[PDB]
């Protein structure tokens, strides 16, 4: 009964006289069936931002509240389906109902509740888990620059979880959140497409916020997209979320208060983005055996102009996370598809929850690596070990090379790292060596395929497999002919 | 009596009080949230004056919820830290409340948080040298006893392992108490400190307040004054050593950048505001050590955007007696202790104090790093052949020092696993002086890295 | 031959560094042109 | 019913209005100029409420002459402009007035120009490549249905050339049509083009609109939007392919800024409007392919001096999926049709 | 303006006219000034709307 | 302005003397946050007139 | 009526009193010195800047 009417109606602003009784970020109701939140609030006057569509709304108009402070529908029943920020069903598949409700704005657990991480959380791209290990509930970044390749990568991480997700042990299943703010919706259909074919479909929600829409629903994509894994997060379950980017919502928010009228601080940009990004990163955390457990991995995207690593949002950001990942395009023009420059990319927490056999089958890689770009920068210009140290180089660079999708298990992701490290391929030409590293598989797949069942029971590699696989390989390289290479022999 | 909420914009709000009790300028008021989801008590602190019997005040809690027209009450008294001996070997927030038992601490005595820096009369300059096992600060910035230190960071530099190094070199043979603070960081290094101090057999001695960067700004700047408060009670009465950790003073200033901007005042510049270095210096002059007691500070500053013009690292950067830089270039060229030797300085580095055997060492050393600096953009477009004879060896043996100057590190075990080393300072001096008169021609650049003792350099030199 | 190596190796030295002093002179042109607008448009709307 | 004027300042007007009549955002108005021999309507749109009866409009002709407390009459709908079969072959303006012959296309059925981009749920999740006969572009740079084509360096090398051409082509090959939009234009040049297409005799089959350099801002918006009415009209309907030739895209944002600083807001870094991205947002998503048919567009680009970091050329390089460069070399070689192949990719 | 107005008359009557304006930086300076002095929002360079 | 008052007083008595100023920016800052913090406009780069 | 100059590249070069001879004046010059300075000294600025 508690009725207002609207004073003013601004741009993206509405003012409302009236309505002494209400609470603070309170939902408001609109004629037009759209929705309101009020942030400021005065002894005449209530102002307002409104959000979706807002030019039906007017001036002269009724307002009503509606008693619930600013919340999300969340339930079990999301899963396999796509939604807008505020929660309706954008697709007509049907309708959804939910269980519960859950408020934006809660507190990250103390000091105390947390709990050090020990679980490694595998992805199919090989040419980081052996470079950067990753473990589930531990932060981490991707930054680089435009058409380099990185929800490709967003999209193969979602995809591996098949195997777990069929495995059927709670304990095991992986649930995930994909959201996306400011994107093309050619690019969505391609993506829950693509997810389609692969049958991952059903275990995944994803949130969509298009290009064409105002800034209001560009300010509010993540908070409903973490939301949901932060409910599933206090039942036990394990939750990975991805944001698609986060400088699309930081201009929303400047483009915001430069509409409210507050001053600026560096290029337009106020001084409150450090706290709002610092809520978002800090909402995720790794719960103690008290609460249950759980995880909450995010996996955030910053695009960058011409590689400025020492701007504002980039540098804040890049304190905020833990670890980062950086793609390098001039790379990426040369035809090398998982292009990650290894020499600034780097992870502090990882290490401890990877796998021993996967710790001791890459032998520092990375002092390989590096000794290889300096002895090419050396070379330009102009030994035999340093030809050797430089064949092996480039081969052990050749073979990181992924194709699209294709997101390998941990059994032939450490069969490969194995077979690289300890020397092999010297003698094979590098030009055929990609379908080598395929075939060679297969036939492990078909003959001797209790290999791999070692790795699953003890995760480490004894000498009876490693010799076995070794006898393996050696009666395999002389069935296999290339039009340039032969069997070392 | 009571008084009513006006308007509540945000983490600040006002309030109206009858005539004849309006509070004073410092001063606590609680009020009440009755909504079921979040249900709460929130104080809040008086910050200026309005007329008409009208306060602006801050919040110490997120203001989601409430509604106009509720009651406030007056406590009478600035707000109180549980302050006493025993408080030690426990963690604690901004309102003094104990983490892990609710209840504890509540029957201790309390004191303020507001209180006058001492009279000039009692200060006394001291200058004692403090001695660390590492080569850069023992030759270039000595440290002092009684003194503040600093560390000016970037992003991502490596300054939180200096932290724990320095930890871990100081804590353990200190005899006094030691007391950290933390304003606006991230809870993982804080959960990883609690569980390595937890079997240091540390954490008995040590008390932890905590502040982090979830928190509104309104309790971001006064972790500060609590960990203060804790320090002057154990240094005016007990009178023991005390020690102070202090990291992230830049997010202080953010938070003050905030508030003050919802407070509605005229920015300053670069988007700051007015009377910044005011508060900067009234934080800044309540950390000294008089004649009779003695107090040592560490602290960790942020640089943002890499711009070291900015204001506020500038107007912190002239209350120091020895700091340290760290530059994002030698990070990338893989010196992981990435300290500049030419933007660092310490006070007590005279023939007075320190000896003449120090003096001239460190000034060969500082001309041959400015002359390669200078000639370096010759050296980047055509190369090093166009130099002479003798700015060649000297291009060469500037480059021996720099990679000599890095040294492993103690608590890089988690990710390198190759136990570190500790130096006397001679063995430093002597080295120093032999690469100065360059006694090492022939010895390849390799083995100058991470090496530590130059019995080891001489043990890796045959490694090759 | 030397000399040919060399020039050329000087010439692919510059180019580069030119180009990262223009897009240095380009990111210092857009923070003056928005420091000078931010303070004039704060002086007109102070009043 | 009826209000009246309160402040003229500029270009800006302000308006009155009685209790329960204020016309809706993006409304329509009429005002007529009969003082002095400058005698002529206006028309006015609605921009923002002010409260109290007061509404903020922008108008479309300068303002010169114009008297306070005259009368001012409603439409009661957005702008409107007519679109049939029988609107190519004739150049319009950006109201819908004919040009070459006054009083033509009054009988016409007539759109809105403020429409809603199509659901999620009819876009296609496919990417199909759109074939010509052009064996200069399709080895190197193939073009994608539906997609957005950026092409920048004519500097007199023949682009109107490559225009006819394709122009030609999408009326054979696919049966299609085509549209025609200029911005800011030089009159000299749209009379010169107007001179040489009827000369070459493909003035049929294909639409023009005009927007003038010299005009108050207002226009520069409206001509892109009445395109795009046609445009999308021709696709639906009719279940034909269209092509549409958008040139000038740079100063549309220009203009959008001018605007944006007449009506007072506080500007953003490098002197920006603070709501320039969902603007070109809207406009590109405004294109799409659906039911078996799409619209392909070329657009001609201008960089701020070189600087590609700049916010208009990064915000507008987010859309584009082919690019296509102009050479003044291959040409002087005798290489008839000019392009760069080195300087030219698709992300196709 | 006023150059503009006494060109066009004989522009309109089969007549050939060349006009020079000796600088116009000015002109827009005067502009920008008389804008200023009263209440004009100010964009790039305190320039009016 | 004491120090310069001090030396004013013994210049005029016939005497020598000799003034030293530690800093000019720190009273030069500290005169600009106490007029920015009354309400009067801003300057040129936030120094007021 | 005059200027000092100090940088921090001298007093790093080696150059105790760290001031620069290029930007450093004074109005008096050889009013102020007593006369057996001013014609011991002579112009050796200039002969420093060139
Ligand atoms: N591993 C890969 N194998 C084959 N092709 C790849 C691989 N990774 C990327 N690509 C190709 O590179 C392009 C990647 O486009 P994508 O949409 O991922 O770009 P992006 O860098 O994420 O930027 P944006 O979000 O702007 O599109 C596609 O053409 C894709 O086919
Ligand atoms: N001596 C070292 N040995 C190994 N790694 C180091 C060393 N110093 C720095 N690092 C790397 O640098 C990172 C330190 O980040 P840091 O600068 O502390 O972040 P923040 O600035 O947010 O505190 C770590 O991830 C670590 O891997
Ligand atoms: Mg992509
Ligand atoms: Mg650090």
């Amino acid at each position: 009964e508690e009725i207002g009417t609207v004073i003013d109606a601004g741009d993206g602003i509405a003012h409302v006289e009236g309505l002494p009784s209400v609470m603070t970020q309170e939902l408001l109701e609109f004629p037009g069936g759209v929705l309101g939140v009020a942030l400021n609030l005065d002894e005449h006057s209530v102002g307002a931002v409104i959000l979706g569509e807002f030019e039906k709304i007017e001036e002269g108009q009724q307002v009503k509240r509606t008693g619930e402070v600013l919340s999300v529908p969340v339930g079990d029943a999301f899963l396999g389906r796509v939604v807008n920020p505020l929660g309706q069903p954008i697709d007509g598949q049907g309708d959804i109902a939910a269980e519960t409700r859950r408020a934006l704005e809660l507190q990250a657990p103390s000091v105390v509740q947390r709990q050090s991480v020990s679980e490694p959380l595998q992805t199919g791209i090989k040419a980081i888990d052996a470079m950067t290990p990753i473990g589930r509930g531990q932060r981490q970044l991707i930054i680089g620059d435009r058409k380099t390749g990185k929800t490709a990568v967003c999209v193969d991480t979602i995809l591996n979880q098949r195997e777990a997700w069929l495995t059927g042990d709670p304990k095991q299943q992986v649930r995930c959140v994909y959201v996306a703010i400011g994107q093309k919706g050619t690019t969505i259909a391609s993506v829950k497409r693509a997810l389609e074919e692969g049958g991952a479909m059903e275990y995944t929600t994803i949130v969509a916020a298009p290009a064409s829409d105002a800034a209001g629903f560009k300010w509010l994509a993540p908070y409903t997209g973490s939301a949901i894994g932060q409910h599933w997060m206090y039942n036990g379950k394990h939750v990975l979320i991805v944001f698609d980017d986060l400088s699309k919502q930081a201009d929303a928010y400047r483009a915001i208060s430069l509409l409210l009228r507050r001053p600026p601080g560096r290029e337009a940009f106020p001084g409150d983005v450090f706290y709002l990004h610092s809520r978002l990163l800090e909402r995720c955390a790794k719960l103690s055996d008290e609460l249950g457990g759980g995880s909450m991995t995010g996996l955030p995207i910053i695009e960058t102009k011409a590689n400025d690593i020492s701007a504002f949002i980039p540098t804040n950001v890049i304190s905020i996370t833990d670890g980062q990942c950086f793609l390098e395009s001039d790379l990426f023009n040369q035809g090398v598809r998982p292009a990650i420059n290894v020499g600034v990319s780097v992870s502090r927490v990882g290490g401890a929850a990877q796998i021993k056999a996967m710790k001791e089958v890459a032998g520092s890689l990375r002092l390989d690596l590096s000794q290889y770009r300096e002895l090419e920068a050396f070379a330009a210009f102009a030994d035999a070990a340093s030809k050797a140290q430089l064949d092996r180089g480039a081969r052990l660079v050749e073979l990181l090379k992924q194709p699209q999708y294709s997101p390998l298990a941990v059994e032939e992701q450490v069969v490969a790292i194995f077979l690289g490290t300890q020397g092999h391929l010297d003698s094979v030409p590098v030009e055929d060596v990609q379908r080598f590293e395929s075939e060679l598989l297969e036939h492990v797949k078909a003959s001797h395929s209790d290999i791999f069942d070692g790795i699953r029971e003890t995760k480490k590699l004894s000498e009876e497999a490693e010799e076995k696989l070794v006898s393996v390989i050696n009666e395999f390289k002389k069935g296999f002919q290339a039009s340039d290479g032969s069997s070392v022999v | 009596t009571a008084g009513r909420v006006v308007r509540i914009t945000g983490p600040v709000v006002d309030v109206e009080f009858p005539r004849g009790s309006v509070p004073e300028l410092f001063n606590a008021l609680h009020a009440e949230i009755t909504f079921g989801a979040l249900a709460k008590t929130l104080t809040l602190e008086v910050a200026q004056h309005l007329g008409d019997s009208l306060v602006r005040c801050i919040s110490m809690q997120p203001t989601d919820g409430l509604v106009r027209g509720v009651e406030v009450t007056d406590t009478g008294a600035s707000i109180s830290v549980p302050v006493g001996d025993g408080v030690k070997g426990h963690v604690f927030n901004a309102l003094g409340d104990c983490l892990d038992d609710p209840g504890y601490g509540k029957d201790f005595e309390h004191w303020s948080i507001h209180r006058k820096p001492p009279a000039f009369s009692d200060l006394e300059p001291r200058t004692e040298m403090l001695e660390t096992g590492l080569k850069v600060v023992d030759l270039l910035t000595p440290y002092v006893r009684g003194g503040k230190i600093a560390l000016f960071g970037g992003a991502g530099v490596g300054k939180t392992v200096l932290i724990q190094e320095m930890i871990n070199r100081i804590a353990r043979n200190f005899g006094g108490t030691s007391v950290f603070a933390g304003v606006g960081e991230r809870t993982r290094e804080g959960n990883d400190l609690w569980v390595e101090l937890a079997d240091a057999n540390v954490l008995k001695d040590t008390a932890l307040v905590f502040g982090q960067m979830d928190e509104p700004p309104g309790t971001r700047m006064r972790v500060a004054l609590s960990a203060l408060t804790m320090a002057e009670f154990f240094r005016d009465e007990q009178g023991q050593d005390v020690l102070l950790f202090i990291d992230n003073i830049f997010r202080f200033t953010q938070a003050g950048s905030e508030v003050s901007t919802l407070l509605g005042r005229m920015p300053s510049a670069v988007g700051y505001q007015p009377t910044l270095a005011d508060e900067m210096g009234e934080l800044q002059e309540r950390i000294t050590s008089t004649r009779g007691r003695s107090i040592t500070s560490m602290q960790a500053v942020y640089v943002p955007a890499d711009d070291y013009t900015d204001p506020a690292p500038a107007t912190t950067f002239a209350h120091l007696d020895a700091t340290t830089e760290l530059s994002r270039a030698v990070f990338s060229k893989g010196i992981f202790p990435a300290v500049d030797p030419l933007a660092s300085s310490s006070t007590i580095l005279d023939p007075a104090i320190v000896g003449d055997e120090h003096y001239r060492v460190a000034q060969e050393v500082i001309r041959i790093l400015q002359r390669y600096k200078d000639l370096q953009d010759i050296i980047a477009i055509l190369g090093i052949d166009e130099l002479s004879e003798e700015d060649k060896q000297l291009v060469n043996r500037a480059r021996r020092i720099e990679r000599f100057l890095s040294q492993n590190m103690m608590a890089a075990e988690q990710f390198t696993g190759q136990p570190g080393s500790t130096v006397p300072l001679k063995e430093t001096i002597e080295a120093f002086d032999k690469l100065t008169k360059g006694e090492f021609d022939h010895l390849p650049e390799q083995a100058f890295f991470l090496i530590g003792g130059l019995d080891d350099l001489a043990k890796k030199a045959e490694s090759l | 031959a030397s000399r040919r190596r060399a020039m050329k190796s000087a010439t692919d030295n510059a180019d580069d560094l030119i180009k990262a002093l223009t897009l240095a002179a380009n990111r210092e042109r857009q923070a003056q042109i928005t420091q000078e607008i931010s303070e004039i448009v704060g002086g007109a709307n102070a009043l």
